[PDB]
RNA sequence: GUCGACGUACUUCAUAGGAUCA
RNA sequence: UUGUAAUUGGAAUGAGUACAAUGUAAAUACCUUAACGAGGAACAAUUGGAGGGCAAGUCUGGUGCCAGCAGCCG
């Protein structure tokens, strides 16, 4: 009746698979142990967003909330305001809609409010030029994110426009077998209710680990002041390494705390960049997630995707659990016949999904 | 211009297809039996006294046939066989000219997607003059090219000898059968089918006993597969025409039964580097991956925290920092930016091909050139299947059609195991996700042009949509100049109408039909298809809305 | 006054500017606003640079009242004149009076803009676009080359402008180059104008001329007097000297006999080394 | 031929106006997007997206009708005298 | 009609032959894809650019090596003037006596 | 049931607020179109 | 109450079917 | 690259004049 | 003295059916011909174009009751 799930992990996953694959399902056992147990503010606030954006589903929450029973419906998109949580920014309740908003009946035009940046979800930046610029070669041909208001934490304030005009059958096959050429290194350093001093340092610090380096480096400075720059001083750095002859990009980001030397920042997140190149193949880690679903959700043909033995860890594995659960899918890993890398293709048969939810 | 179509996408195996399945359809008593017998014996040499259900005989080196005898009476075999067939031998009583059966299967199978079909006309011989045998055969000929196309094929059958037709005519049909080739339908290559060719219960009589007859059974379903690869892994949600929906307990191939000369001759090579008739009814990371027991992170140390994270994993900053101090390693990624002259020239030609091949990197026509692209995706299929091994093509791409294979499915309904005729065939079709959902559909609808009477709002009909019959209650309306949706009280004469009604939903663009009576009993002498129509779309919920007048003085 | 109408050249100029959200966009010649107010729809402010003060005003009354009207700035003043702020991107639709001083005061800003979307008249933009060899190729487009790189957008009628003017127009993209090139402009321009007198003749002849070589004489004298070497300071002292050395160099370098209208940069690269070498220094 | 990509005056208020016959076809031949006519809407009923559809030769600016869809004359069925087969 | 494009030149390969002996034989006195076309143009056009960027660059550092600054040299722009007013005289006189 | 004719506008809060904002905007320049003596 | 709130609604359908008359009719042109 | 020239195919603007009557 | 007939009278005939004969290498057909074969002569001529009129019906616009679109839907 029920495929079921343990735990709080990949809940944003699992709802977000259960939606595009209309099978039910039921997670339970949430935060058993814990003091305070069940769903977060923000997980009830993230199965809001999921009731807003579709028809027909129905959602459970136990009584002491450590189960949920979700049974999707059609996703059928509109247009819509969500107030997010301090506890969570935006991005966090924005990258699930990336998955759902090409495949719906009306567009995605959704407002989220609240904290615009946070240390361990998805900056403004990451999604505008690290995600969505993977959904482009997917097929979803325009998508945007506005940036209307920034909020930093603690108190936030922002305000960002998500906009997804797209509405395709499925993503196209994808066939990705070589490793792209780095052409230029571009990035936002950003700063809110504060000095311009601190882009200018942030943006000193990247760029003398990247002087060495034998392509461009080109680092925006974008400093928010007045009313439109939230409500807390804050401010944060975004590289991204452009692939232009194919259009793949890598990105590491991250963000100050108050007192934290800003030319530090700007050298770790230099130096995460780098990380990421070397242990990426086709795409970063942070974007391969969002590469596997969509072509598990392509026309019924065999997709290849070159990865990186360093990007097979742990969190690679349970997606994949999690999809063969959900899906059935098994993604097949073949070694790649070149010996300067131990690169492997992972080959994956799409299902046949197609947006049904569109009328014609 | 004439050879350009939209492209589409063919999914018929490239190896070892299954056979095509040729349903003989026509009013009772016009030769449908006769025809098969008589066909069979040409192609095998051995006369079948008696035939039920699915026949399959080789009719070359390299191709084979499934006979089907619809049932003649019966309305909704018809509809099933008419979602199937690749090919229908549509048999006409010459003497007597058509009937409204060979018409409603026509219709049928025009709003379904349209098969080969091939006019036969037996009882020719029961004309006594020359002159008149001409003009039926030319009044029949031109009538049915009306249906089918302009030119179709249409063979004359005079006498039946010996319960078989004349030898020469026979042959003509047997060659014309065999230089076919088929379209690619969009339902067909959309979803897995299989026409059953025996069937087994598989329960234990003890438990026949201990609880009585009453009792769920537990089926096995053999068939070739057809269409798209069915999956290997059991839960998939198929329905059997005319009995319901239920999922896959278990599957699992079988030898092929009437395996096709080529494909023995081709196996006993194999022995070396080491039965025409079949009618029963008459450390690995991947391996790693895949072991639920083996905990993630055993996995990782064996071969060598969770997505809320969105930011990965990362080391300290300090050993970062050291790690990066020089840019070596990472080299190779980033672009470079009288004998070493060639050398640069080669590094240049390199860059080149990095920077601009993409723009610069043909087929004479458009649709050439999409069926370049079509082509090519099935070429990189194949190429990848032969590269895993057997049972890792099985695990990912499923069972390929031509595949014989074991269906088991639990909790059947014993009415079907007891009332089993073998005679009316037993039809599989998976179900895609939208298929399962229950919801309002909206659809154009008109009324059939040969429809007597016109329909009325909340009068039930029975709706064909994909693999499933079932009737419903529709509420008719108009767009009132697309401002409100408005209920109407009957049909248009002679156009269409929006239609709403609640039933299992499917893909837009979907054909159907509907008919008002299925019994033989309540036939009649009218047509029995009533509507036709196309879903447009698919939704929870409708605001149907009506005029209300308030009256005063 | 000349004043644009067409809706689909004005919406093509601030597409093809591709003024991302964080852009500062000096717009110079605003008019009425019809560029202003779409690129204060994509941009993080606008400034403005406008000579009559009644345009002004006509278009603060224009952007009153709407969600944009924080963004603009309008500085009024004659635009040569004014020290102008950091702006990324320039969108101009300025007299034409004053098209080659802007061209290279954009090249000589501080921090120059990445992009510049400028509407000149149809000779002076080929002028711009002239490539070596071409028949137009002159002293602007040489050192507007060495200094950037000039593409063509559109060609824009007489039609869309009313009054209709005596001359086409086109619109064209001027992309400074950073890191600005290692040369004096003073130098360069001095090398060129020297040599762009006839641009189809002989470069030797260009420096046949009796007050070229007065110039590079006087210009040797100097550069002997900075190096404490003690020069004499009459008139007719080095001109011997300083033949033989032009002579020697325009031999040596080949260039001599190639017009100045069929070399490119490499070629007046070439030479300006050579004459350093020999000590004559044009600017 | 050609395949019809969208009927664009499907939503018109105005019932039987020059818009509602219009559809958006691309032609097979090489590609490019023509707008075609189509006799009546009452025929625009039959044509519905990614058929084929021959064109001929016929709101300015439309120069072209559909004679055939499906391989079927519309006027064969617009008298009800054929099924569009599918 | 001599040379024209055959629907299978491969199953004809000798009369294929022929034809070439006769053009060589009528054509003596003579010799006595678009994409591809276009990228061999480009790939030499690149070459050549990148030459070119490469001896630019060299000349710029050589420049480098020697440079001076400009405020005492007199500019090309005198070339047209051909005679001096009192006010330049005096103007020259100074500049010279700062020079020393 | 269809209406015949406009209905009556309501002064809300934010229509108050709205004009205000409006006069406020208005004289700030000094923008009064007032009748002027001939 | 009602009353508003329907003409307010029928105001923006009639708006946005007539700059969506517009736009389709722009490109067939 | 909303590049230039050419070739090809189209679109478009320039139609009213005399006599009588009110 | 004009038009309209699911009005009406008894005469004519072949499309078709068919003994037969002729035809033909044998046949089919033609030309002949016993016997059948007509009122809705339902033994049911077609392909295009133009113009209407009807409502407790629908949509759009506004110097009221109107105009345009159109109307298989009341
Ligand atoms: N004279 C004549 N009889 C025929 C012809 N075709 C069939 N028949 C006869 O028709 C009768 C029925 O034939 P069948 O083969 O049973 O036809 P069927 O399709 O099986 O009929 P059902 O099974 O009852 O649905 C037999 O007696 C045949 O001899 C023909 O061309 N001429
Ligand atoms: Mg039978
Ligand atoms: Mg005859």
């Amino acid at each position: 009746k029920y495929t079921t799930f343990q735990g709080s992990q990949n809940f944003r996953l699992r709802i977000v698979l259960a939606t595009l694959s209309g099978k039910p399902i039921k997670i339970e056992k949430i935060r058993s142990g814990d003091l305070n147990p069940g769903l977060k503010d923000y997980e009830v606030s993230f199965l809001r967003l999921i009731e807003s954006v579709t028809n027909g589903s129905v959602i459970e929450i136990s009584y002491t909330g450590t189960t949920v029973i979700y049974r999707p419906g059609i996703i059928v998109g509109g247009a819509s305001t969500h107030i997010c949580p301090s506890s969570k920014p935006v991005g966090y309740f924005v990258e699930p809609m990336l998955y759902l908003a090409p495949f719906s009946k009306k567009k995605f035009s959704i407002l989220f409010k609240g904290i615009t940046a946070s240390h361990n979800d998805a900056g403004i930046e990451a999604i505008k030029w690290g995600l969505m610029p993977v959904m482009e070669k997917f097929g979803v041909r325009e998508c945007a994110l506005h940036t209307l208001k920034r909020g930093s934490p603690p108190l936030g304030g922002g305000e960002v426009h998500l906009v997804v005009d797209s509405l395709i059958a499925q993503p196209i096959t994808m066939h990705e077998i070589d490793r792209p050429i780095i052409s230029s290194i571009t990035g936002v350093a950003y700063s809110t209710r504060v000095s311009p001093s601190l882009v200018n340092r942030m943006i000193d610090g990247a760029k003398k680990v990247l002087k060495n380096l034998q392509c461009e480096v080109n680092i925006t400075a974008d400093v928010w002041r007045g009313e439109n720059s939230g409500k807390s001083p804050g401010w944060g750095i975004t590289l991204v390494a452009q692939s232009k002859q194919k259009g793949w990009s890598y990105f590491a980001e991250d963000i100050g705390d108050a007192g934290s030397i800003p030319e530090e920042l700007g050298e770790k997140v230099a130096c995460q960049l780098l990380e990421e190149i070397s242990k990426s193949a086709a795409v970063g880690r942070n974007q391969l997630p969002l590469a596997i679903v969509y072509m598990v959700i392509g026309k019924e043909d065999i997709g290849r995707l070159r990865i990186n033995k360093e990007q097979i860890d742990e969190r690679f594995i349970i997606l994949l659990r999690d999809i063969k659960k959900i899906f059935n899918t098994e993604v097949f890993l073949k070694p790649v016949d070149e010996a300067d890398n131990e690169d492997m293709i992972a080959t994956i048969k799409g299902i046949g999904f197609t947006n049904t939810s569109k009328k014609i | 211009e004439r050879k350009l179509h939209v492209p589409m996408v063919d999914r018929t195996p490239e190896d070892d297809p299954p056979p095509f399945i040729v349903a003989v359809v026509g009013p009772p008593g016009t030769g449908k039996t006769t025809l098969i017998r008589s066909l069979v014996r040409r192609m095998t040499k051995s006369t079948l006294n008696d035939i039920q259900g699915p026949i399959t005989v080789v009719s070359g080196k390299h191709r084979r046939l499934t006979f089907l005898e619809c049932p003649a009476d019966d309305l909704n075999a018809m509809i099933d066989i008419a979602k199937i067939a690749d090919l229908v031998l549509l048999l006409i009583d010459g003497n007597f000219g058509f009937e409204m059966e060979t018409m409603e299967f026509l219709n049928i199978a025009q709003h379904h997607g349209m098969p080969r079909v091939l006019g036969v006309a037996t009882h020719l011989d029961l004309f006594k003059s020359q002159s008149t045998l001409r003009a039926s055969k030319k009044r029949l000929k031109h009538r049915f090219w009306t249906e089918v196309y302009q030119g179709a094929k249409l063979f004359y059958l005079s006498g039946v000898i010996n319960g078989r037709y004349p030898d020469r005519e026979i042959l003509n049909l047997s060659r014309f059968i065999s230089v076919m080739k088929f379209r690619p339908l969009k339902w067909r290559n959309e979803h897995p089918y299989m026409l059953a060719d025996r069937f087994t219960d598989l329960t234990h009589p003890e438990l026949i006993e201990t609880q009585g007859l009453q009792i769920d059974r537990k089926v096995a379903i053999y068939g070739y597969l057809h269409g798209t690869p069915l999956p290997s892994a059991p839960g998939t949600r198929v329905h059997i025409a005319g009995v319901g929906d239920f999922s896959v307990a278990q599957i699992e191939k079988l030898p092929d039964p009437c395996p096709t000369p080529f494909y023995q001759q081709k196996l006993d090579d194999f022995e070396r580097e080491k039965k025409l008739i079949y009618a029963p009814m008459s450390w690995n990371i991947g391996k790693l991956i895949y072991m639920d027991n083996i905990s993630p992170e055993e996995c990782i140390r064996r071969w060598r925290v969770d997505l809320e994270k969105f930011v990965p994993y990362f080391d300290t900053f300090e050993k970062l920092a050291k790690k990066w101090k020089s840019v070596d390693a990472i080299k190779e990624r980033f672009l470079g930016a009288r004998e070493m002259n060639a050398a640069k020239k080669e590094k240049l030609r390199a860059q080149f091909e990095i920077e601009e091949g993409e723009n610069f990197k043909e087929y004479d026509t458009w649709y050439e050139l999409q069926k370049a692209k079509i082509s090519k995706q099935l070429e990189i299929n194949n190429i990848e299947y032969q590269e895993m091994t057997p049972e890792q093509r099985q695990r990912i791409e499923g069972f390929k059609a031509g595949s014989y294979v074991r269906i088991v499915f639990e909790k059947v309904p014993m009415e079907f195991v007891k009332n089993f005729n073998p005679k009316f065939p037993i039809v599989m079709g998976g179900l895609l996700p939208t298929e399962i959902k229950f919801g309002i559909v909206k659809a154009r609808l008109r009324r059939h042009r040969w429809h007597k009477k016109i329909l009325k709002t909340n009068d039930p009909l029975v709706l064909s949509l994909g693999w499933r019959r079932f009737q419903t209650l529709p509420i008719y309306t108009t767009t009132d100049s697309r401002t409100r949706t408005r209920m109407l009280k009957y049909t248009p004469e002679h156009t269409y109408c929006n239609a709403a009604f609640y039933g299992p939903l499917c893909s837009p663009n979907t054909p159907f039909c509907g008919v008002q009576i299925v019994a033989n009993s309540d036939t009649g002498n009218g047509f029995r298809i009533a509507a036709t129509g196309i879903v447009e779309e698919i939704d929870v919920n409708i605001e149907i809305v009506k005029k209300l007048k308030l009256v005063g003085f | 006054q000349h004043i644009l109408k067409n809706p689909l050249v004005a919406q093509g100029i601030v597409d093809k500017a591709q003024i991302r959200p964080s852009d500062v966009v000096l717009e110079v010649g605003p008019g009425t606003g019809n560029l202003t107010v779409r690129i204060l729809e994509q941009a993080k402010n606008v400034v403005a640079v406008e000579m009559d003060p009644r345009m002004a005003a006509e278009l603060t009354k224009r952007v009153r009242g709407t969600p944009v009207e924080k963004k603009l700035e309008i500085m009024l003043g004659d635009f040569m004149k004014t020290e102008l702020p950091y702006f990324d991107i320039c969108i101009s639709n300025t007299p034409y009076q004053i098209s080659s001083p802007l061209v290279f005061k954009l090249i000589n800003q501080p921090r120059p803009p990445r992009v510049s979307i400028l509407m000149f008249q149809r000779e002076f933009a080929l002028r711009l676009l002239a490539r070596p060899g071409d028949s137009l190729y002159c002293r602007l487009s040489a050192n507007v080359q060495m200094w950037a790189n000039v593409t063509h957008i559109m060609k824009v009628g007489k039609n869309n402008f009313r009054p209709p003017p005596q001359v086409e127009s086109s619109v064209v993209r001027l992309e400074i180059k950073n890191p600005r090139p290692q040369v004096d402009y003073n130098e360069w321009d001095g090398l060129l104008r020297i040599v762009f007198v006839r641009k189809n003749r002989t470069i030797s002849a260009g420096f046949k001329s009796t007050t070229v070589m007065d110039i590079l004489e006087k210009n040797y004298k100097t550069f002997l007097a900075m190096n404490n070497e003690m020069v004499d300071d009459t008139k007719g002292s080095m001109h011997d000297v300083v033949k033989e050395k032009i002579d020697t160099v325009l031999k040596e370098t080949d260039l001599g006999d190639k017009r100045a209208g069929k070399c490119d940069q490499n070629d007046f690269l070439r030479l300006l080394y050579a004459f350093h070498q020999v000590g004559i220094h044009f600017s | 031929k050609g395949i019809v990509l969208e009927k664009l005056g499907i939503e018109s208020k105005q019932p039987n106006s020059a818009i509602r016959k219009c559809v958006r076809v691309q032609l097979i031949k090489n590609g490019k997007k023509v707008t075609a006519f189509v006799p009546n809407d009452g025929c625009l009923n039959f044509v519905d997206e990614n058929d084929e559809v021959l064109l001929a030769g016929f709101i300015p600016g439309v120069r072209f009708k559909v004679v055939k869809v499906s391989g079927v004359s519309l006027l064969a069925l617009w008298k009800e005298k054929k099924e569009k087969p599918r | 009609g001599t040379y024209r494009k055959r629907f299978n030149e491969k199953a004809r390969s000798g009369h294929m032959a022929k034809l070439k002996e006769l053009k060589r034989i009528r054509n003596k006195q003579f010799t006595r894809s678009k994409v591809s076309r276009l990228k061999k143009k480009r790939l030499d056009k690149f070459i050549e650019h990148q030459l070119k960027r490469e001896e630019r660059k060299t000349i710029i550092g050589k420049l480098q090596d020697y440079k001076i600054d400009t405020s005492l040299l007199t500019s090309s722009k005198r070339l047209g003037e051909g005679r001096q007013t009192k006010k330049e005289e005096f103007k020259e006189a100074l500049s010279l006596e700062r020079q020393g | 049931f269809d209406r015949t004719a406009k209905p009556v506008p309501v002064i809300t809060s934010e229509v108050t607020e709205s004009l205000e904002d409006m006069i406020r905007r208005r004289i700030q320049d000094s923008n009064f179109d007032d009748l002027q003596r001939r | 109450f009602e009353a508003r709130q329907r003409i307010e609604e029928k105001n923006k359908e009639s708006s946005d079917y007539h700059a969506k008359m517009a736009h389709i009719v722009n490109t067939i042109n």
